[PDB]
């Protein structure tokens, strides 16, 4: 039955092209082999519409266990999953789904800048672990929650060339946005998550308490990032128009926020600020050089990040 | 808010007698966005100087407003989010309120998933 | 270990409110009864959603079977569910998320204005079956996929005042809306989904070809209807503030429309139109006046019903 | 487009032309939306009477257009749904463009869930 279902699903995509969007490319989409750091509530929104959209190759990463209050909002998990391993559990579920899917749940600790390492050699392995599993994909889903572990993945990415798509969600709000990649021909390369503050990503969990902030959010927040996310990447996938920012499915913004209190969604664009604790052409430099002895540092030593960045030189000229 | 507080005509006036006096500042009242859950203060008024980039001004704000370094802000300005690396000036060019005034929110950034 | 779970999602609710919103009202969206005509790619997304704001009893009124191709879509089912039932599928999915809902499934058949009547009696008590159903519930949300499904629905629900959410999708767009609510004291009265042309509801599925039209829509439409629409009733079921359309959720818009090609949403207003196939006075007069034998005219008879409400005196004027 | 394809001048001038001759019609511009899936047909200039209702022009739009009646259809006026019931006057006098001409669009109505 298996092969009656699977064309039955691929049917339908075929229908969107042949019938409306003639100029449709799925194929890209389907071969496109996709990362997912996170494999919580948008990790789940965010499969569950790349399936949808003909996608077979999606890897989950994620390090936790599947909590009590997971499955009203992790739409991957039951009531009976609860205490077992995420990311597995997430890639047997999308195959409860359809079976032909080709999910892998890999249960990797993302190594947090802010935090002391544990365990070097544990979390060089971490590491490396992570940069080839980036490596291998082509499309990285950067869906954590903490602006720490955000900071390797953006890096990495950057490193290996691979696009990113960040998506964060706020109790009213949500951001979801494509960073910018470095491209020699052109002197013009969006921003990423980090070009727009002047901190250094740090340990915002280890000193976290009720007072500091509350993590539940708007249900949904939650849903509205996961498809807008994929929306972007799949016209981002489509060529585009010779004179225009468009393809066959529409603009491909570099960045998008959206409010519930007043059902609102704005498109915006920040260029690559060259002070990013991120994405600054002083951090690459570092890396391309050092590898996990730079990075090493700037994971135990934030303020450090910005003493290679240059977010000091610009503090300090405010200083004075 | 400062404009529910202040008609145009005293609001179009403390920003030309600004100007006046100091043609080197630049009139911006910041404050925090409607929804957002971070700190703020009473001091809504600013008159940073054109030199200073947004990245600059953005430190003030966080400093001035006793915000951690562990939690990061985003700030708009006429909905539109403006390149870190840029003059406060050229700013004040492009999103100036006909009242004198550029108008600043400043937000906590999303960081949940 | 239900308890310990249960105290779980709980605490997530009360969280919101007490840390963030504390003039929101969670018990009202809690006790809220609601009723949701149609368990495709809209019910159960929006099932998911009303999950997670602590909604705990849900009702799914669907008269389909699992294809092969719903599961890719349809986040309630699996592959090994093909062929069966959905509404019941579709509430023992609910339960296999939390446990302590009370999530039931009634394989009701919705008559649709336009289409033969095939056996009076059993389409009949399909009727009352409806309207029983709806007089229960709370919140009534239209899922249906033809614009025939919306009619009968959109009545009973005016007759029963019962509030109701329609979201409908359209391959790039969506439209999520709240019909409005005959009051005696105000002379203000929302439209509904049909005040917005001047035909009457009548078959397109049994004349329907590929050529007419192909129901396949991008994905994340139907994700981003779902939340919109949740929202909405969330919004308002909270009190509104003193002078303005809004509560401690935000506004409460009467019409949401988004498209996808440029990532927008836009919110919107109709006041009702006297001359509505559906909510239009001369309309509720007869069903108020003839009950089933009205219905089972216009059921019939798509034109008698624009003669009924006088969207023949308009056409018939302009005609002259 | 029409716009696309006619200068503010040649625009703002059929419509004075129009106004003068014929002060009981309305300059009408109707064209289907970009992305929606339904039928159009080459005539986009219509000079409906004052009194006639967004209904009754809606009416003309879908005949004209030989669209049947089980597919519906619903009409953009700079990003708004005008009242079916009004005055295509009391719209015109609303969201006429300066150009002299009511833009309006028209798209299939969402039906799927
Ligand atoms: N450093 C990390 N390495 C691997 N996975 C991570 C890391 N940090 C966070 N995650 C995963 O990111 C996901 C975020 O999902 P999400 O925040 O929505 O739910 P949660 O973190 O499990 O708990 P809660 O529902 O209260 O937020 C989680 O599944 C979490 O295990
Ligand atoms: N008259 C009706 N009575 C009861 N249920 C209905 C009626 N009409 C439609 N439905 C249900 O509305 C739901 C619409 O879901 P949806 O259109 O997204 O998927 P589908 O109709 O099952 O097939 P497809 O995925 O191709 O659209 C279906 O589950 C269908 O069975
Ligand atoms: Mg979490
Ligand atoms: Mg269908
Ligand atoms: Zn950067
Ligand atoms: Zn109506």
């Amino acid at each position: 039955m298996l092969k009656i279902a699977d064309q039955s699903v691929d049917l339908n995509l075929k229908l969107m092209k042949w019938r409306i969007l003639p100029d449709l490319n799925l194929d890209i989409i389907k071969n496109t082999k996709v990362l997912l750091l996170g494999a919580g509530t948008l990790g789940c929104y965010v499969s569950r519409a790349l399936i949808a959209w003909g996608v077979r190759k999606i890897t989950f990463v994620d390090n936790g266990t599947v909590s009590y209050s997971n499955p009203v909002r992790q739409a991957l998990y039951n009531f009976e999953d609860c205490g077992k391993p995420k990311a597995e559990l997430a890639a047997a579920s999308l195959k409860r789904i359809f079976p032909l899917m080709d999910a892998t749940g890999v249960k990797l600790s993302i190594p947090m800048i802010g935090h002391k390492l544990v365990n070097e050699e544990a979390q060089h392995k971490d590491f490396d672990r992570l940069r080839a599993l980036i490596k291998e994909h082509d499309i990285i889903f950067l869906l954590v929650d903490s602006r720490e572990s955000r900071w390797l993945p953006s890096l990495l990415s950057n490193i290996e060339n691979k696009t990113v798509i960040n998506a964060a969600l706020g109790f009213d709000s949500y951001l979801v946005m494509r960073h910018g990649n470095r491209d020699e021909q052109s002197s013009k390369q969006l921003g990423c998550y980090f070009c727009h503050d002047v901190v250094a990503p740090t340990d915002s969990l280890t000193d976290r308490t009720l007072d500091q902030m509350c993590t539940v959010t708007r249900p949904g927040v939650a849903m509205m990032a996961s498809s807008l996310a994929v929306e972007l990447m799949t016209s981002l996938l489509q060529t585009k128009y010779s004179g225009s920012e468009t393809t066959v499915l529409g603009d491909i913004p570099h960045q998008i926020r959206g409010f519930l209190h007043n059902f609102s969604i704005l498109k915006l664009e920040t260029p690559a600020y060259e002070h990013c604790p991120a994405c600054s052409p002083k951090v690459i430099e570092a890396f391309t050089d050092l590898g996990w002895e730079f990075v090493k540092k700037a994971l135990e030593h934030p303020l450090y990040l910005e003493e290679i960045s240059g977010l000091s030189v610009i503090k300090q000229e405010v200083e004075r | 808010t400062f404009k529910s507080e202040y008609p145009f005509e005293k609001r179009k006036a403390e920003s030309e007698r600004i100007a006046d006096r100091f043609p080197n500042r630049i009139p911006v009242i910041c404050e925090k966005a409607e929804k957002s859950d971070i700190p703020e203060i009473d001091k809504r008024k600013y008159l940073v100087p054109a030199d200073l980039t947004v990245g600059q001004f953005v430190y003030v704000i966080r400093k001035r407003i006793m915000l951690p370094p562990e939690k990061a802000i985003f700030i708009f300005v006429n909905d539109t989010l403006p390149p870190t690396a840029a003059l406060m000036s050229a700013i004040y060019q492009e999103h100036k309120d006909k009242d004198g005034f550029l108008y600043v929110t400043y937000s906590g950034e999303n960081t949940f998933g």
